[PDB]
């Protein structure tokens, strides 16, 4: 049958453009994926490959979709892409968390500045912190679970069954990311509370020492000591505790239809 | 039966329960066709089964 | 051994048995690898290494169309004596009719004249069989009293069978005395 | 123009040669009706020949139009 | 249609003004779903980033 | 095919949707509260802008999706036939029903009468109003009538919550201070103390969690 | 051309290559390389986008001709090779492999894997057996599975890169702000100070000497 | 297994026992994927491994091709002496009447 | 059965659990057959079975 | 050594003997890679150097 | 549509005229609407991100 051939390509082109949907959100959150990264005819032309490439049916029949309204179906794909956008970037908000607790702690309050590929306010030991995550998070191959978890998505839960995020679940999410990040701070919070006090007690001898101005000459220093002796751990406890799993797909969605 | 059966999908689409005796099985099928709103036919090879 | 090629290869103006001897001459056959067919027929099948593949197909399709230039169609003469009869045709002006008399090329020539399926036979292997196609129509005979004899063009089987033709014609005629 | 790695005029000298028979002896009968056959074929070789050469080059044409 | 009727109907007058329809609507419709996916997109980011 | 008007439609409505949900729809309230709650907190950046608004999206979509999906189940409907331009304004019009009653329900009916009087009155050489009885007028304010008085009273309402909010911490700032000065361990700043107190109290109580049930509920029951 | 379907697909390739180089080809790794050295400096308009990918082409050139130049002569080749439907997509397709051969020396093997299983399951069946090929020759892996693994396999590694280089800047930036808040300069901006002392490492450096010299010496021995 | 090709193939000028002939002198031959259809008839179908299928495909096309340049209708000629009349045509010429007998 | 068997990509979906003897595998084919919903053939060289 | 290239090449009116004489006369003829071929026909063989 | 499927109208110069005014005045119709509605919608844009 002779236009056989042209057909099949229109239905790659479809799936491609319904699956650009669910793909770029996720490329908009990720720190190595954002467009003050890869930027220009790249980023395009990487996209929807790997949508291509995760795709779950066969490329060559036809669409399922062509009787359905567009827009209720693109904006579902969309906000399933925006959740999934934020699961696999709970690792690296902890750890940005961490910096800004930290720099604001020591002072340093004017440093921060927003960063235009995200609109966020980014302090000095924050961006450092948010970089090194990455590159362990990178080494450790984790790049292939973000394709899986991508992969299982579709399989578990399908764009014609009306997927949905689980909205008990959502409601839990942003205190269980500020939990972590708290409990992972505190050991220096604590050092500095009591060295200011333990300042201020002193001062009690000299009331025209300033146990202020002598406070800010020393807390940096003690910061970078006392995390520099905690660092190591840093690359176990992100890697695996945090990281995402193909696994916990079941809870988060479910299937409406 | 002894007939390979092929149902529709809007047919598929309903459930039943219950204890049934399959004796007579064309005179029972030709009964619950009835109760249930489907239709039916046979040419032969295969029996087709539709809402 | 993943990388064995194999083709089927047909022939018009050569034999697979023809084939087998210009490798052999050349060096090139290969026992492990012979060319699998019939040598009656024009069409085999190989299989083989890249290079040997490649180069057997090569050179059977050019070989067969420089043979393609040649023919092969030797037209005979056959010259055949009359023992029994005048070679000319005749008349008779009978007082009712002029009345003509055909002699046998007339006959003959008049009766193959636009043939053209191939001449079988008379009553009262690839190389070969494209020899055996040629057409009757080709047949030319010319009568030449001077000695009494046909002059006869055609292939050594066409001639072969104008010969017994003739020589199932004429037969010697009886005399009758009428009082 | 061959395509690269792919495997795989008589008619004028018979014209040519049936004019010269006939320049010298314009008023034979057998001789008028000879040329006349030839010359009639060669004609229509000819025509049909560029005819095709044409066809072929408009299509090529409308293929490299059809990208540009 | 996979080995039925016949193949290479590129020449019946009828039929090929039948195809003309399809071949051109079915470009269409997949031309325009391009565009709706990054509307729908850029309005998420926008709606982000302010 | 079909009908080259209505494509026009759907490509330009697609193109004003993200200020439509910036402007009228319950997102407005939502990324409001919870920026307000991070400033009371006195640590900006925690959480990201990027974390909040991005919930704020994603639940402002259980409130809104169900009525656009019913508006489109409502004109996919084959069943339907007309005669006139005025027969089909009334059926188009009826297709919208679903959204003006969300507006109506959630705004304030005079400054909603204020503009409606305001798009005509510079029109009119006369004082009286009663000259069309209420109930067609009252069931048909004008979109663009409601969507202003409906922004402008969802911003109201999003400060009355956050004002709330904001007390507690106001009382432990308080009581800090006046610790430190009990004690007359006086040369120490407090915030550097009461900041680390507000967020570990707020954390260890789901504030947000709590904080966001309250909110949904409002729209939605959640079962 | 001898050929007029061996025009078409000349001009269907010559209208799709662009893409091919945005997405297979290592531009798209110098590209982000130099992007994330001018993050690094914190500048934000200069030099222009046009300038650094200016430069990233034409280093890309050096890399790529030779196979470019292989698979033109092999094309352009006019001795007799092929016969027939079989004999012509064989010889098609050994033209590609001087291609295939750049992807999987670069592709990371675990990606390559996932793509080739997660196609495998979409044709034949998810019960097909899963491979888990650990010890592997990758029996010539499809071009579409194949391509998207490189393209992964490149953001990965240039994001590396481009981390080691930030930590000297990251040093300035930390080490100013303490010595400021030693001095009680609340209200002095580092950012300031602390940009001319990066422009000055970095030209003490001769940072774009030593990167490009390695970037290059990472393609050929 | 799941790889098995088939197909159905239809010759004018050769007959089934010609190309069965034809495979066994070849020794190409397999009795576990015979061919199957009417020796008289050119029509059959065959089923099997992928190399076999094609080969056979492309064989059987190409010979029943090649048979176009054969011609088989061969005339004969045949002498039958009339031994109760005369074979010409006969005029009658009638003093009124000039008559023919054909 | 002595012949190779194909089984189509919709057929090998289906689950089979228990201990089976193959004294006579034609009757068993076919009683298996009608109780799952399968057809098949045979074309002499393989057999064939589909959903 | 990969470089070795090889092809078949047919003449029309020039024989193989008629070749050979010709490369023996240039001085160019190299008894490591002869022509193999039927000196009678017009149709060989040659590999070696691409020279 | 009507104009072209009747065989008395698609047949005569008289006719076949008029046609060609009833089509080119379909072509500048939809394309003005087209044009208005973008440069409009583009404003609102325009300043809406300003
Ligand atoms: C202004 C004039 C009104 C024109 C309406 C005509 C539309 C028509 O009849 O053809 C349908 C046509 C679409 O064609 P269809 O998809 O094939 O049915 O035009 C449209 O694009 C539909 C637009 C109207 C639906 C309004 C829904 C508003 C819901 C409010 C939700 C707001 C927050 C979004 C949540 C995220
Ligand atoms: C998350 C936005 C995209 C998907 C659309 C979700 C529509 C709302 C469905 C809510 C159903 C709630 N429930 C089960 C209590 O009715």
């Amino acid at each position: 049958m002779f236009y056989a051939l042209y057909f099949e390509i229109h239905h790659l082109v479809a799936s491609a453009a319904l699956g650009f949907a669910r793909v770029a959100p996720i490329f908009f959150f990720l720190p190595f994926l954002n467009s003050g990264v890869l930027s220009g005819a790249p980023r395009n032309a990487i996209i929807i490959l790997v949508a291509l490439g995760v795709w779950p049916h066969a490329l060559n029949e036809a669409p399922p979709f062509l009787s359905v309204a567009m827009i209720p179906l693109v904006l579902q794909e969309a906000a399933v892409g925006v959740m999934l956008g934020c699961l696999l970037s709970w690792p690296f908000w902890v750890m940005h968390a961490l910096g800004c607790i930290i720099d604001n702690q020591r002072g340093a309050t004017l440093s921060s500045s927003i960063d235009p590929a995200n609109g966020i306010d980014t302090s000095e030991m924050a961006n450092f912190l948010n970089m090194f995550a990455a590159v362990v998070y990178l080494q450790n191959g984790g790049l292939v679970t973000m394709v899986d978890v991508l992969n299982k998505s579709y399989q578990l839960c399908d764009p014609m069954n009306e997927c949905t995020p689980s909205l008990p679940p959502l409601l839990t999410f942003i205190n269980q990311v500020a939990q972590n990040a708290l409990v992972l701070a505190s050991p220096v919070v604590l050092v500095l509370l009591l060295s200011e006090v333990f300042l201020g007690l002193l001062s009690r001898f000299a009331p025209q020492m300033n146990a202020f101005a002598i406070s800010l000459t020393v807390k940096s220093g003690i910061a970078v000591l006392i995390m520099l002796l905690y660092f190591s751990p840093v690359l176990p406890d992100n890697v695996l505790r945090l990281s995402f799993q193909a696994t916990g797909l079941s809870s988060w969605f479910y299937e409406r239809g | 039966l002894k007939e390979p059966v092929i149902v529709s999908k809007m047919a598929a689409r309903k459930k039943i329960t219950g204890n049934f005796e399959f004796h007579d099985p064309n005179a029972l099928l030709e009964k619950l066709s009835l109760q249930l709103g489907l239709i039916w036919y046979f040419d032969g090879q295969a029996i087709y089964i539709y809402d | 051994a993943s990388e064995m090629r194999n083709a089927v290869v047909s022939l018009r103006n050569v034999s697979l048995n023809e084939f087998n001897n210009f490798l052999k001459r050349s060096g090139l056959y290969n026992k492990n690898y012979p060319l699998r067919g019939d040598n009656r027929k024009g069409t085999f099948y190989v299989s083989g290494p890249p290079v040997y593949v490649d180069m057997v197909v090569n050179a059977a399709t050019m070989m067969d169309k420089q043979n393609d230039g040649i023919e092969l169609g030797r037209q005979k003469i056959g010259v055949m004596r009359l023992n029994n009869t005048f070679v000319g045709d005749r008349t008779y002006n009978l007082r009712d009719q002029k009345m003509v008399i055909p002699g046998i090329a007339t006959a003959i020539e008049r009766l193959l004249q636009g043939e053209e399926q191939p001449l079988g036979n008379i009553v009262s292997s690839l190389q070969e069989a494209l020899k055996q196609n040629a057409a009757a129509g080709n047949i030319k005979i010319v009568a030449y009293p001077d000695t009494n004899s046909l002059l006869v063009k055609g292939t050594a089987e066409q001639v072969h069978f104008i010969e017994m033709l003739v020589k199932a014609l004429d037969v010697a005629k009886r005399h009758v005395e009428l009082s | 123009t061959p395509w690269s790695g792919y495997l795989d005029d008589n008619l004028q000298t018979q014209v040519t040669e049936a004019l010269d028979k006939l320049a010298a002896k314009p008023s034979d009968p057998a001789l008028l009706a000879a040329y006349q056959s030839k010359l009639s074929e060669y004609n229509l070789y000819r025509n049909a020949q560029s005819n095709t050469v044409k066809v072929f080059k408009d299509i090529d044409a409308a293929i490299i139009q059809n990208f540009r | 249609t996979n080995r039925i009727e016949d193949p290479n109907l590129v020449t019946d007058p009828k039929e090929l003004a039948i195809s003309q329809e399809m071949i051109s609507d079915y470009n269409l419709y997949v031309s325009m779903v391009s565009t709706l996916t990054r509307k729908g997109v850029g309005a998420v980011e926008t709606l982000l980033r302010s | 095919m079909g009908n080259d008007i209505s494509l026009i439609a759907l490509l330009a409505f697609s193109t004003l949707l993200p200020f439509i949900i910036a402007s009228g729809t319950c997102f407005v309230k939502f990324s409001i509260v919870f920026v307000m709650v991070r400033n009371a907190l006195g640590l900006q950046q925690i959480p990201s802008n990027m974390t909040l608004n991005g919930v704020a999206l994603l639940l402002s979509m259980f409130v809104m999706w169900p009525i656009m999906h019913d508006a489109y189940v409502y004109f996919e409907d084959e069943d339907v036939t007309f005669n006139d331009i005025s027969s089909l304004s009334k059926h188009v019009d009826e297709g919208l029903d679903g959204y003006r009653d969300y507006l109506i329900k959630y705004s304030d009916r005079e400054l909603v009468q204020f503009f409606e009087n305001a798009q005509l009155k510079r029109q009119y050489g006369e004082e009286t109003e009663t000259v069309k009885r209420d109930k067609d007028e009252i069931e048909k304010p004008s979109i663009f009538a409601l969507l202003p008085a409906y922004a402008l009273s969802e911003i109201k309402s999003a400060f009355k919550i956050g004002f709330y909010l904001y007390l507690p911490f106001v009382v432990v700032d308080l009581v800090v201070s006046s610790v430190l000065l009990a004690l007359g361990m006086m040369m120490m700043s407090p915030v550097t103390i009461s900041t680390p107190i507000k967020l570990v109290l707020f954390v260890a109580l789901d504030g947000w969690t709590l904080l966001s049930k309250g909110l949904i509920l409002q729209y939605m029951d959640i079962a």
